């Protein structure tokens, strides 16, 4: 109740105050009162809701004071609706709006704070103490009102304003009643519209002269009136004069038409003209007048043609003059027409060339206010249909710009009540159910829908409005004569001959241009040229020189040389002596000197495109600058700065805003909600402050804000009202900042082609070209640089020695053609001349920064013979670091251009010579650590060998570091990205090095809060300046995917963007606090890999502008050697008598490398991607290796190392026939170096290592660890993994490896392979086997990431807090998102996910980690240390490893590319299973029962047999044929042979297995009863026939059981793949193989009906008598699956075939009941709890009935079914087996569980229908043979049973 | 599609009321604006060549051009209203909405040029039969009184498309198009039988 209070707290308390209200109403407030008093009161302390409801006797105070509270917030709400339906005016102002007017209704003035809302052309009510003495309109003329009116508290706003309404248009009445009766007697029309609304003047003015001109037209006169026409206009052209602005525009519109006068009488005299019936005048437009009516509103008529209009008189002022032509007055006249009918407009032309002028002239040539629309946005139809309230009530007009462009909603909203708008419109319907309410209707509204040219031209209206609207066709504007005209009324004394010269500018500017897109020459465009040249000629223009002037000043300044001399010769021709001289002189002194300050050139180009902008920023408010920033485009914004600062003596106060970078609140404001606040954002405080205090103190000073951005909708649509012309700020919370003319906007960019011209054009408009920039000015800039230097400790001093030095260096460098040639380098990202002399630079002055001391306190020679050899040296660099090596070994050879060291030919190149601090140098030979590592720390990441060329990086690095420049490197993770960067990293502590992680959604904000975490800040002045948590060191922040992370809608690089105004714009503009922030030593150092390939993004070039980058590759054969034999130097230093590996060893895994990386593409197959770690790999695992045994034989030393070597590269690979000429590769490699081993048995088995045996070095026999966990697996196979597949050697290496990385750290692994084959199973045993907890996801579409957050933290405190073992198993199936992979990307990143466990989750780690410390006896209150160990104990616990398949959306790469994770993860594809380890399989099921009956021998016959296993018995038969049976069932892609599962033909052993019993016993059984038919008979002797027979069923049999396991093995196909593989792969073996199982000798049945011979036929009629469709063959089989199917037979049934079965399956049988729980799915549980038949109901698609984790609990579950039993799932029994009956085909089944599922077909098809055909013909004559038949089947088998 | 005539006759009949107006001369003229009617759709049925879009012609503008007529007709039996400048507007204004093309508004005007006039008793199309003084008598129930009675002036292999002022060459013109159509149409059908 309480925040009715709220509303109340305001309104209540208002009105309670005010009695004013309706008594009943203020009673009401008194009745609120007598309990409110508690409510406010009461709650004086206690406010809130939950306070409110605590307040002593609340029970009646709330209860009675809420019960009034209800019926007055209704009735308040009803009350204002009163005053709305008494004054409908109220109907465009909102309820609240009504609140303050009625709160001050009493103060009226008060009142019109609203009276916009509230009425039509009116500025301002004129009025004083209480009492109104006229209005003035908006456009500024001045309505006397004849009677004062009282704004006396009683009378009501209401009431008031409607007296004003008639006294407004009585003023207007009869005001002028009195002007035209002086005018009518030819009065000077200058008497009365001095005194009186020029718009009721020119009725009468057309009045005289339509009356006038009746007497020439009675052909009487011609030139009498035509003359007095222009006699009476002459006098008026000298009238119009600037002395009254408005009175000037009465004027205009009053020879406007006085000409159209002119023109009819000027033909009418200059024609034949048929009197008055001629169109000549008969068509046009005449006034009429009378003082004689009832009604005042009819004292004025309009009539044209045979159409008579009466005006409305509403108070209008006199705003339009459109210049009316014979086509828009035929326009008009159209429109009237539509008038007559009630039908409403269908405007057909674009805004600007008519359309909106248009349409709103006409309403004011009619004299009623018109509501314009403009429809196409988003829009709450529900605020119009109230506003329509108001506008019926009222008969106000309606516009509907681009009406038609509605969403759905809205179309159809408004077609209903439009509909009946126009229905009651024709009707003439006093109330219109609008919104179904019978809201009253003033018959003098109107609907204009008005549409550009439209889509397709189409009548987008739909008919069901478009029957009630008229067609308008507008095709054209007549421009020149629009122009002409108006320039008759400039007073433009060439007007005609300027006018001819004007569209012919145009028109020839048009036609030979090029295409200037962003350039349009529309008739607004042509409105432009005028507005500007009207000026020009009050600057003395010289005639149609002004019009050229203009043109030179509009325009031609963006427009580019694409045209130049096109457009000089398109307007020339027009106009040759053309154009008056600019003599921009105290300007271009300002801007001259402000760039000989700045050091530009002060170029002809800079300063003529800044003279441009001069005139812009004299005319225009705003303008938009195309170019680049640092090149003119902000050297002028600079330039322009000072000049106008010094131009104007009035300093330039600019504030520059990046515009994404801050948000439109963070620049507008925002609010509070507890207290209630507007919160003042920066723009807004600049703007309050440039009232308050800019210009507040600074009366004139010079304002500018500058929007930093490229262009787009949603961006700057928010500026307009300041930026596009208006210069006022008008926010929404009313807070108006009317802005000095002394403030502009300055927006730059590159690139506006991203919207519509209808918005681009709105400004001025620079095309520039960056080659204002000279290199001569660069040059000039840089020099001047140099005085800029440095750090605190240089005086500059030796600088500006060594400047002179120097300077020769620039005389005509050969760098005039390096820059040249280094642009002919090969390289990715573009290059620049002001970053490369910019790079060139910051590092010189930093290297001459070791000049101040290294080289200042040694003499000038040495500061020239260093800086000399070093900065060439430098200057090499800036031009080649960024590229390719090799390349830059071609750029170094532009060595030979300059002159000294002419010599590209140099071997100990001046970038091989170091140089030192003492004025020495030499070659820089090779310092690689020799001997070095060598035990202990092999292993600890920080040992990677540093080289020379990093020493290089590291020597330039530490300059660059000096630079305090983010250098960029542009290579891959994986080629020393991390160790090159930690050698780096590790050189220097003084710098803080912070590893920021750029994944696709890391945010600025994560980096502020890891700023947050380190940082503080100092003001050394009120400047707020960055400081790192502690001083002195410098932090270095660091970036490394910097191209991989996201861009937005419009492609934009935002965290760039960030990035940039920390870099670019050094610092931040505190929006919470209102402050500039500066940084002191915060630092940054980025990196990124080649922006070609996949994924990376193309970056930003005025990025780059100023950033320095070098290129990172892979290493050398021999680095490799000089870097990784050392890590395998280290390893054998704990084996001297084998420890001769040394070279060969390493060289040997050199070059095997070399070779694999090459043998591998990534066109054979994505991933196989290279790296030389994999080295570092073999260092690891050999290492371990080696301290696990007592001596390293060279055979045991290689076995070990190839063993391993394949698990490191031959496991990530695909290609298995690739994988074997990878063998030889690795053979060979291996057979070059080390050779004299074992390499046979090494190379050719896949040998494993004791494991469960301790290592030792030991080789184990395959088949011995696999007799080992032939026990150890059936304990850790607790009856629990549920899975009985054969460990092959391929599995129990599988165990191998998955241990080994098991027992890791950093146990981070990718395993690729088919679903659930082992693959899964695997790391469940080893679980048991290793004892971690284990990490599995079950995830149902109802989740989130941050479900998945809450598991993080649970996660990382598991492992530290908790202190558990663990192992994190991921699960592609139940991936989320993306941002659910970024944590855990970032997580192993930098093993790490930054303030995840931050806040309270941190203070919580404060808390607890130090109730550990205590309890570990550990002083770590230190919170760094602290969290330190909290995370390095996670690292030993987490080990995330993620398994996937290859069946879905997962980016190719099987996993979203991540360069990360691929220089970090292990890799292993598992694949798919071997075709003889599945005999293995067969064999071990075969051999459980006896397949071997003695009556079969070797049976199949029909064909295949090739390369068999010699069949000797049935054993050896059914595997082999089951071998060829499933290899070649299937071949060749339908479905896909390259990948397949093998379940399908596996568990078809398992039923042909259970059918070696089944049909045996069958046969066996009738064996029996054949032998019971024989014993009486065989002494029955009377007849034979029957003994024989029984004799020969024997026979029969004897060789029919085995003719029959050959078309048996056929009858498995039905259930094995049949049922889902299609043609090319069923017809594999479809009939193939009843023709191939063959050669193993029995017959096969080219009869293969097995719907027949597997079952007894009478459950399928029983079937076919519930409904089955017999149709078919396996249509009609899957009633059988539905008798007999484990995997569930998923019933698909769009065509709901089994609805009828099952219903009529269901029959006299109830719906389920048996196990009867209803577990998580009680949806369908008490759906189906009665007695007998069901399946899962009837089209019950699993989403709805079902939740996905059933999945499992299907399968199986503890939580529903008892051990005691020892079953799991729950017994719901055939009858009522849950079979999804589900119509939906694609429905919800994971790549893994597509094949754990029976999908089943229902429906029918072509196949059928010629049958089908066939069948009605055949048995329309012969179903007689059918019956007599069929019948005899009945018979023969009556007679069956009676044997 | 029906006759022209039947478009006319029958427009007549939707058109019932009109004739009721004291206007004799303007039911005259009502006759007048059928005739014009049904030709007009009978062009547009020859779009885009004997009219080079398929406007939205109707009965309401029918109407429309009875009340525009009626603005004029207060004077136009006589020669006060000169109606070669009413009958300029009625296809202007009454049919011409969202016509576009200058074209079109040529094609319009030449019929109008071959049906309208203010005064009664005129000839107007003698290829019609139409030299008629049918005068207070109304549009359907006095429709045989002269205007049933004119006979079948259509050629079978011509609407005339005189009496559209078009070409016999344009209707062949399309015809060979029309081979070019079905017979490109069984090209499809045609791969099969």
């Amino acid at each position: 109740v309480q925040f009715y209070w709220l509303d109340l707290y305001g309104i209540l308390g208002e009105n309670l105050d005010i009695q004013n209200f309706l008594p009943l109403e203020t009673s009401k407030f008194k009745s609120l009162t007598s309990e409110y008093k508690m409510i406010t009161t009461r709650a004086f302390q206690l406010d809130t809701t939950i306070e409110v409801i605590h307040i002593p006797n609340f029970d009646t105070t709330l209860k009675l004071t809420i019960d009034s509270l209800k019926m007055i917030k209704s009735s308040l709400s009803t009350f204002l609706e009163r005053q709305r339906r008494q004054f409908p005016r109220f109907y465009f102002l909102g309820n609240d709006d009504l609140l303050k007017i009625i709160g001050s209704g009493k103060h009226h003035d008060q009142v019109s704070k609203f009276m916009k809302k509230m009425f039509g052309s009116i500025e301002s009510i004129i009025f004083f103490e209480d009492s109104i003495t006229g209005v003035r309109s908006v456009e500024g003329e001045v309505l006397n009102l004849n009677e004062k009116i009282e704004l006396k508290d009683s009378i009501q706003a209401q009431e008031w304003l409607n007296i004003l309404d008639t006294e407004i248009k009585l003023s207007v009445f009869t005001q002028f009643r009195d002007c035209l009766g002086q005018l009518k007697d030819g009065t000077d029309i200058e008497v009365v519209v001095s005194k009186y609304i020029f718009q009721a003047i020119l009725l009468s003015a057309q009045v005289m002269w339509t009356e006038l001109v009746e007497k020439c037209l009675q052909t009487n006169e011609f030139s009498k009136y035509w003359k007095e026409v222009d006699m009476k206009i002459k006098g008026l052209l000298d009238k119009l004069n600037k002395s009254s602005d408005n009175v000037k525009k009465k004027i205009e519109a009053l020879l406007v038409e006085y000409l159209h006068f002119n023109n009819v009488i000027g033909q009418l005299k200059n024609c034949s003209t048929k009197e008055e019936a001629r169109l000549l005048w008969a068509k046009v437009q005449k006034f009429y007048q009378k003082n004689d009516t009832l009604d005042d509103l009819n004292s004025v008529f309009i009539s044209q043609s045979g159409y008579l209009l009466q005006y409305k008189f509403e108070y209008i002022g006199i705003p339009e003059r459109l210049i009316y032509t014979p086509l828009l007055l035929v326009g008009f006249a159209t429109l009237t027409d539509s008038l007559h009918q009630k039908y409403g407009g269908c405007f057909f032309g674009p805004a600007g060339t008519g359309k909106t002028e248009t349409v709103k002239a006409f309403g004011q040539n009619l004299g009623r206010v018109v509501v314009v629309f403009n429809c196409d946005d988003s829009f709450d139809y529900q605020v119009l249909s109230r506003l329509l309230v108001g506008i019926t009530q009222i008969g106000a007009w309606g516009c509907f710009d681009e009406f038609n462009r509605l969403d759905e909603k809205v179309l159809s909203a408004v077609s209903a009540n439009i509909q009946q708008i126009q229905n009651g419109l024709q009707v003439g319907k006093s109330h219109i159910t609008l919104l179904e309410e019978e809201t009253p209707l003033s018959p003098h509204t109107a609907v204009f829908i008005t549409l550009n040219p439209g889509y397709n031209g189409r009548s987008e209206l739909p008919e069901n409005l478009k029957k009630s609207f008229r067609e308008f066709s507008m095709k054209s504007p007549q421009s020149g004569t629009i122009a002409e005209m108006i320039l008759q009324i400039m007073g433009f004394e060439d007007s005609k001959s300027l006018a001819s010269k004007i569209v012919h500018f145009l028109e020839l500017l048009s036609s030979k241009c090029s295409s200037m897109n962003h350039y349009h020459f529309g008739l607004r465009t042509l409105k432009g040229v005028l507005r500007n040249c009207s000026p020009l000629v009050s600057e003395f223009g010289e005639g149609e020189k002004t019009v050229v002037e203009s043109l030179k000043r509009v325009i031609l300044p963006s427009l580019g040389d694409t045209d130049e001399l096109v457009f000089k010769d398109e307007l020339s021709k027009i106009f040759d002596s053309a154009g008056t001289p600019l003599n921009s002189k105290a300007i271009v002194q300002c801007l001259k000197d402000a760039g000989q300050r700045s050091g530009f050139s002060m170029s002809e180009e800079f300063l003529k495109k800044c003279m441009q902008f001069y005139y812009m920023q004299k005319t225009q408010q705003a303008l938009i600058l195309v170019g680049k920033a640092g090149c003119g485009k902000t050297a002028t914004w600079k330039t322009v700065i000072d000049a106008m600062a010094i131009f104007d003596g009035h300093a330039n106060v600019v504030y520059v805003i990046d515009t994404k970078v801050l948000t439109k609140e963070s620049l507008y404001g925002s609010m509070l909600k507890a207290t209630l606040e507007w919160r003042d954002g920066l723009f807004t405080s600049i703007l309050r402050r440039v009232n308050d205090d800019i210009t507040g103190t600074f009366k004139n000073s010079r304002i500018w804000v500058v929007f930093d951005s490229d262009l787009d909708p949603e961006y700057v649509e928010a500026m307009n009202s300041v930026l596009d012309d208006n210069k006022i700020l008008t926010l929404p919370n009313g807070e108006r900042l009317p802005i000095p003319p002394n403030f502009r906007i300055l927006f730059e960019t590159d690139n506006l082609d991203h919207t519509t011209p209808a918005t681009i054009t709105r400004c001025g408009l620079l095309w520039f070209s960056t080659d204002v920039c000279s290199i001569s000015s660069k040059i000039d800039h840089l020099l001047n640089k140099s005085y800029e230097a440095l750090d605190n400790k240089l005086s500059m001093f030796e600088l500006d020695k060594l400047k002179d030095l120097i300077s020769d260096s620039f005389d005509m460098a050969s760098l005039t053609n390096i820059f040249t040639c280094s642009n002919d380098l090969v390289h990715i990202l573009g290059v620049r001349t002001f970053n490369k002399l910019e790079t060139a630079v910051q590092l010189a002055v930093h290297l001459i920064s070791s000049y101040r001391q290294w080289f200042q306190n040694l003499d000038d020679k040495s500061l020239k013979d260093v800086i000399t050899l070093l900065i060439k040296r430098s200057l090499l660099y800036a031009l080649a670091g960024d590229s390719t090596g090799e390349s830059q070994r071609a750029f170094i050879q532009t060595i030979n251009t300059y002159f000294g060291h002419d010599s590209q030919e140099l071997s100990d190149y001046s970038t091989i010579v170091i140089a030192n601090d003492k004025l020495s140098f030499s070659s820089f030979c090779s310092e690689i650590p020799s001997v070095s590592l060598e035990a202990h720390e092999v292993m600890r990441p920080d040992i990677v060998i540093p080289t020379i060329d990093t020493i290089k990086h590291e020597k330039i690095f530490y300059d660059l570091l000096n630079s305090k420049r983010g250098i960029i490197l542009c290579g891959p993770p994986g080629s020393g990205k991390t160790m090159i960067m930690n050698n780096a990293l590790r050189n220097s502590s003084l710098y803080d090095v912070v590893g920021i992680n750029f994944s696709k959604d890391t945010t600025t904000e994560h980096i502020l809060s890891a700023l947050h975490r380190h940082t503080n800040y100092v003001t050394t002045s009120k400047g707020l300046t960055l400081l790192p948590k502690s001083d002195i060191k410098n932090l270095v922040l660091f970036c490394d995917e910097i191209n991989l992370p996201k861009l937005d809608k419009y492609g934009s690089q935002n965290v760039v963007l960030f990035l940039r105004q920390l870099m670019e714009k050094q610092g931040f503009w505190k929006t919470p606090e209102n402050k500039w922030v500066t940084i002191e030593r915060i630092h940054i150092v980025g990196a990124c890999n080649p922006p070609t390939d996949p994924g990376r993004i193309p970056m930003s070039e005025r990025f780059t502008r100023h950033a320095a980058i070098l290129y990172l590759g892979y290493p050398s054969g021999k680095s490799l050697s000089q870097i990784y034999e050392i890590y395998y130097k280290a390893i054998f230093k704990l084996v001297p008598e084998f420890r001769s590996y040394t070279e060969p060893f390493a060289r040997a895994s050199v070059h095997l490398y070399n070779e694999c990386k090459a043998r591998y593409s990534t066109g054979l197959q994505s991933h196989y991607l290279f790296s030389p770690r994999e080295l570092t790999r073999l260092v690891r695992g050999v290492y371990t290796a080696i301290n696990t045994g007592p001596r390293q034989t060279l055979r045991s030393l290689i076995r070990l190392w190839a063993y391993e070597a394949w698990r490191i590269f031959a496991d990530r690979l695909v290609g298995v026939k690739e994988k074997n000429s990878f063998e030889q590769l690795l053979y060979e490699t291996v057979d070059k170096y080390l050779p004299n081993q074992d390499l046979g048995n090494i190379s050719s088995t896949s040998l494993l290592f004791s494991g469960l045996l301790s290592l030792d070095f030991k080789e184990v026999n395959k088949t011995d660890l696999v007799n080992f966990i032939e026990e150890r697996f059936k304990t850790f196979c607790d009856e629990e993994l549920e899975v009985p597949m054969v460990i092959h050697e391929s599995m129990v290496d599988h165990i191998l490896r998955i241990d080994r990385a098991l027992k890791q750290v950093q146990g981070h692994m990718m395993l690729i392979g088919a679903s659930r084959t082992g693959k899964t199973i695997l790391t469940r045993f080893v679980a048991w086997l290793n004892g971690l907890k284990i990490v599995q996801p079950k995830i149902h579409r109802h989740s989130n990431l941050s479900d998945f957050d809450m598991i993080l933290k649970k996660a990382i405190s598991d492992c530290s807090l908790k202190e558990s073992r663990t192992c994190l198993i991921i699960d592609e199936s139940n991936i989320l998102e993306t941002a659910f992979l970024e944590r855990m990307n970032t997580l192993l990143a930098n093993a790490d996910i930054p303030d995840l466990f931050q806040g309270e989750e941190y203070d919580k780690l404060l808390n607890n980690l130090r109730n550990k410390t205590r309890s570990l006896g550990l002083l770590l209150d230190t919170e760094q240390e602290l969290y330190d160990w909290f995370v390095g104990e996670i690292a030993k616990n987490l080990h995330v490893v993620f398994t996937i398949c290859d069946p879905t959306n997962n980016k190719s790469s099987a996993m979203i590319s991540s360069p990360a994770l691929f220089n970090r993860c292990i890799i292993n594809w598992m694949g798919d299973w071997d075709t003889k380890t599945m005999s293995q399989v067969a064999n071990n099921m075969v051999d459980v029962v006896p397949m071997e009956f003695t009556d079969f021998i070797v049976p199949e016959v029909n064909k295949e047999l090739v390369f068999t296993e010699p069949i000797q018995t049935i054993r050896d038969a059914v595997v082999n044929i089951l071998i060829h049976f499933d290899r070649n069932f299937y071949q060749k892609m339908k479905v896909g042979v390259n990948p397949r599962s093998p379940g399908y033909f596996i568990d078809g052993l398992r039923a042909l297995v259970k059918l070696v019993t089944a049909k045996y016993q069958d046969l066996q059984e009738n064996q029996r009863f054949v032998n019971v038919g024989l014993e009486k008979l065989n002494e029955s002797v009377s007849l034979t026939f029957e003994k024989e027979r029984w004799l020969n069923t024997t026979k029969q049999f004897s060789k029919t059981s085995q003719e029959l396991i050959g078309n048996c093995i056929i009858s498995s196909i039905y259930e094995t793949y049949f049922g889902h593989l299609n043609e090319r792969e069923r017809g594999d073996m479809l009939v193939i193989l009843k023709r191939l199982l063959g050669k193993f000798a029995v017959k096969y049945d080219v009869n293969y009906r097995f719907i027949d011979y597997l079952v007894t036929l009478d459950e399928k009629m029983k079937w076919l008598e519930c409904g089955l469709d017999k149709n078919d063959y396996f249509l009609e089989n899957m009633s059988i699956v539905m008798n007999s199917q484990d995997a569930v037979p998923f019933l698909l049934d769009p065509s709901s075939h089994m609805i009828t079965v099952i219903s009529n399956y269901y029959g006299n049988k109830t719906v389920l009941l048996s196990f009867l729980e209803e577990g998580f799915v009680k949806r369908l549980e008490n759906a189906v709890r009665f007695g007998s038949v069901v399946i899962i109901q009837d089209g019950e698609f699993f989403d709805p009935i079902i939740s996905r984790l059933i999945s499992r609990e299907f399968n199986h579950a503890g939580n529903r079914v008892t051990v005691e039993i020892g079953d799991h799932e729950v017994d719901v029994s055939g009858d009522f087996k849950l079979f999804i009956h589900s119509c939906d085909p694609s429905g919800d089944i994971p790549i893994f569980l597509r094949s754990r599922v029976r999908l089943v077909h229902f429906v029918t098809n072509k196949e059928s229908i010629e049958t089908r055909i066939f069948d009605i013909t055949l048995t329309e004559e012969n179903a007689e043979m059918q019956r007599k038949r069929e019948d005899l089947i009945k018979l023969n088998t009556e007679y069956r049973l009676k044997l | 599609i029906p006759g022209i005539l039947d478009t006319v006759k029958d427009l007549w009949g939707s058109q019932f009321f009109t004739g009721k107006i004291s206007g004799v001369w303007s039911v005259y003229c009502t006759f007048l604006l059928s005739w014009f009617h049904a030709l007009i759709t009978a062009r547009t049925r020859l779009v885009p060549h004997g009219f080079s879009k398929k406007y939205y012609f109707n009965d309401c503008d029918f109407q429309f051009a009875s009340v525009y007529l009626e603005n004029v007709l207060a004077t136009n039996s006589t020669n006060n209203i000169p109606w070669a400048q009413v009958r300029d507007h009625i296809a202007t204004i009454v049919y011409g909405g969202k016509i576009d093309e200058e074209k079109d508004l040529e094609v319009v005007a030449k019929l109008c040029a071959h049906v309208f006039c203010g005064s009664d008793n005129l000839q107007i199309v003698p290829g019609v039969r139409i030299p008629q003084p049918l005068l207070q008598q109304s549009e359907e129930e006095e429709r045989a009184r002269l205007t049933a009675i004119l006979s079948n002036t259509i050629e079978p292999a011509d609407s005339l498309s005189s009496w559209l002022q078009l070409p016999r060459e344009s209707i062949l013109d399309y015809e060979r198009l029309q081979a070019k159509e079905v017979a490109s149409s069984t090209e499809q059908l045609l791969q099969e039988m």
